[PDB]
């Protein structure tokens, strides 16, 4: 999975 | 115990199929679909090469992977990376170094992944004849290797080198030759 | 005091659009997986079968990394690397002697971002034949190295040069190795 | 990509299947392999390509052609493995052996033997040393095995780093199948 | 966007993920440290021994509070030093510990070289000798170099205006090797 960053 | 493989594979790009058979990992038979032909590696090995009990296992194999390659491949292309090794060249004689007496340089290939090579030898990097095939064969693990042979008689100041070409992307790999502690004389 | 350490390191790099995602047991890589050649790429035959078990997602990693860039990018106002030129060094696998292969290792250290062009010149010429080079491998102060290869056969009359590009570097940079 | 569509089968000098695969790969990836025990394709890779291996499993899966071809894996291979079974399973070449001096490398000591032995098969072969008639340790550790040359021949080395002196005489003492007593070679500092 | 000098002065930009296990004997300890690096700077990271997310600059701030909330996220890195680190060394000794390289030794002129190339793993000790007896001072080393193909070199200096009768001695212990090598040189 993809962990992303804050928007 | 030992070991006998059966080894069918396809791939884009040539040679598109092939099969290859080896006890104890060394090559017995490379099927040759063009004629349905199971040629031998070595002429004691000629008689055994049309047991047709293989056939139909062969014909399913072989269909079966053509499929995977055609029907399996659009959906991967660009999806997954595709798996590749860069081949390594080593040059040794057949027999112990002996200044004029005859021997054969021994090209072997290895980490060939996928199987598409050309092969060639040269002497003080002038192209020379090549003695014959390159044998292509499957070994364990899912890679191959290959080897070449260059007959040829061996003098002091002597240079060789063997050159493989990878074809997927025509990347070379070389490997140089020279004599070294040739044995004496009586 | 540490025995050993695993690396799994993935890079993205824009405007470039290239990436990376690689394996690495004490300094040496185990396999890479390129934006440039999509190859899944082992370091040696024995790691094989590792590196198809572990490099069949490896395109969707560097698909996230991307994201996430453009995502830090944005956040940092458009910050931008500075280029740090990279240290060469040139020198042989073994001790040399007339006449006895040889290769020439060409050493890309401590540069940053990862682009640089290397080239081989014999002689001052381009050699295409034989050569053989790394991918941008990781370091622990997060700038890159990467090394460049030639088997050779050494002799009196023969010169070689390392060539390398760099945004880093006002001109380019030769290293030069000679027998003596 | 690469496709692979791979059987082994692990015989006997007999000539008796003791086990038994048939493998798909893909990509260099094993995806499914049969099972003797249910009879059918089971997906070995549990990785990203684990949603194609139980396709490729179920495809396979309803082939009768296929699913009783492999239930007699075992006999099947006997059958095929039987008119150059015996034949190849006693084949030998005996190992052709010499000793000469060759360049010191590691080693304080100023002669370097070095036994070469090739056109052997098959791979497996033992080599040792004699001072004088009495057994000694060789410059030779770290497991040598031989060097297949491609042509079902084999070929290896070993050295020994010494001090030679007047009436001492060296040995090598190669052990292989092909030959039914331990070949010997000899050598004295000369010169 | 600016131009001067060289062709392509175009801005980069650079984004690197790093999850790097750290083994201390065997697998008995065992740490993992996540990164994530913008440009040249670190700015946020989870470090197995501290159990959570840390900005290490501003910019990773965000990112640490984000995710940090995410109480699943959390308890599958926590599990990780297993999972991931534990199991993976697991696999491989072709690239783990075990792998084993014999270094060639040779001893030549220049003051005194004594070269060992080409072995594995990199752990290794290079003495020098005057007549059997240890010669400490005017030893310098290159240091220990990687190829990068899975082998090490190193060239060890020693400075002298050699003697004629004079026999100098490399020696080499490497865990390749039971016991040490060694290598003379005299004029
Ligand atoms: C790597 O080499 C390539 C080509 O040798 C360089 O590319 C060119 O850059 C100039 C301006 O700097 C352009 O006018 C050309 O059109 C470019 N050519 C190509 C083929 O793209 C590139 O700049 C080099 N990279 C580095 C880091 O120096």
């Amino acid at each position: 999975n993809c962990l992303k960053l804050a928007t | 115990n030992h070991t006998f493989l059966h080894t069918v594979y396809c791939q884009d790009g040539s040679p598109s199929v092939g099969l290859s058979e080896a006890y104890d990992e060394d090559q017995l038979f490379f099927f040759d679909f063009s004629q349905n032909t199971r040629v031998p590696r070595l002429p004691e090995f000629a008689d055994w090469a049309q047991e047709q009990g293989d056939a139909p296992a062969i014909l399913f194999d072989k269909e079966f992977c053509e499929w995977m390659i055609q029907q399996i491949g659009p959906k991967l292309d660009g999806k997954i990376p595709v798996s590749r090794g860069f081949p390594i060249a080593e040059v040794f004689t057949l027999k112990p170094l002996e200044f004029g007496k005859p021997n054969t340089l021994v090209c072997f290939v290895s980490n060939l992944f996928p199987p598409m090579l050309t092969v060639n030898w040269q002497h003080h990097s002038v192209p020379v004849e090549g003695f014959g095939p390159t044998f292509v064969s499957a070994v364990d693990g899912l890679s191959f290797q290959a080897f070449s042979y260059l007959d040829f008689t061996p003098e002091p100041s002597d240079i060789f080198s063997c050159i493989v070409t990878h074809e997927i992307d025509r990347y070379t790999a070389i490997a140089y030759w020279v004599p070294r502690n040739a044995l004496p004389s009586l | 005091k540490e025995e050993h350490v695993i690396i799994q390191a993935e890079f993205y790099l824009n405007p470039d659009q290239s990436g990376e995602f690689m394996f690495d047991f004490d300094g040496d890589e185990i396999f890479h997986v390129d934006m440039a050649k999509k190859e899944t790429v082992w370091r040696l035959e024995e790691f094989g079968r590792f590196a198809s078990f572990e490099a069949q997602g490896a395109l969707a990693n560097i698909a996230c990394d991307k994201a996430n860039l453009e995502i830090m990018t944005k956040r940092s106002n458009y910050t931008p690397i500075t280029n740090v030129p990279p240290e060469v060094t040139v020198l042989t696998n073994s001790p040399v002697e007339l006449r006895e292969p040889n290769v020439l290792i060409c050493f890309i250290d401590k540069f940053t971002p990862p682009v640089v062009n290397v080239t081989w010149l014999r002689n001052g010429k381009p050699v295409t034949t034989g050569v053989s080079e790394t991918v941008f491998l990781p370091r622990e102060d997060h700038l890159f190295r990467k090394f460049h290869y030639l088997p050779f056969l050494p002799s009196t009359e023969d010169v070689y040069d390392c060539r390398v590009e760099h945004w880093g570097l006002d001109e380019p940079l030769l290293k030069h190795w000679e027998f003596d | 990509f690469v496709a692979h569509v791979e059987s082994t089968c692990l015989l006997d000098d007999a000539g008796t299947p003791k086990d038994f695969t048939y493998c798909i790969s893909f990509n260099k990836d094993l995806l499914t392999c049969w099972d003797p025990e249910e009879n059918k394709m089971a997906p070995s890779e549990f990785g990203v390509l684990n949603s194609l291996a139980n396709v490729l499993s179920q495809h396979l899966n309803q082939k009768d052609t296929l699913m009783q071809r492999l239930r007699n894996g075992l006999q099947n291979c006997a059958t095929h493995t039987q008119p150059f079974w015996g034949s190849l399973t006693d084949r030998t070449r005996p190992p052709s052996v010499q000793v000469a001096k060759t360049t010191p490398f590691n080693t304080r000591e100023p002669v370097m033997l070095a036994c070469y032995v090739w056109g052997f098969y098959p791979a497996e072969v033992t080599i040792t040393w004699r001072k004088n008639g009495k057994l000694v340790m060789p410059h030779s550790s770290a497991h040598k095995t031989a060097q297949p040359n491609g042509d079902w021949t084999y070929q290896t080395l070993s050295h020994l780093a010494l001090t030679p002196s007047y009436g001492d005489t060296y040995t090598c003492v190669v052990e292989h199948i092909g030959a039914p007593e331990p070949i010997l070679r000899d050598w004295t500092p000369g010169l | 966007v600016l131009f001067q000098g060289p062709g392509d002065t175009r801005p980069r930009f650079l984004w690197q993920l790093k999850f790097e296990c750290h083994f201390f004997n065997g697998t008995e300890r065992v740490r993992l440290l996540e990164r994530s690096i913008y440009n040249q700077e670190e700015s946020v990271r989870f470090d197995s021994d501290v159990g959570e997310y840390r900005a290490v600059t501003e910019l990773g701030r965000p990112d640490a509070e984000y995710w940090n909330s995410q109480k699943d996220l959390l308890e599958q890195r926590r599990a990780a030093v297993d999972t991931y680190c534990r199991h993976n060394y697991g696999v491989g000794e072709s690239f783990t510990v075990q792998r084993r390289v014999e270094p060639k030794v040779t001893v030549y002129p220049s003051l005194l070289v004594c070269s060992v190339s080409g072995f594995y793993p990199g752990s290794i000790e290079v003495r020098w000798f005057r007549n059997g007896q240890e010669e400490k001072a005017g030893v310098v080393s290159t240091g220990l170099i990687q190829n990068g193909d899975w082998t090490f070199q190193t060239l060890v200096m020693l400075e002298t205006v050699p003697r004629s009768g004079e026999v100098y001695t490399c020696q080499v212990e490497h865990p390749s090797v039971t016991s040490p090598l060694t290598v003379e040189w005299r004029a």
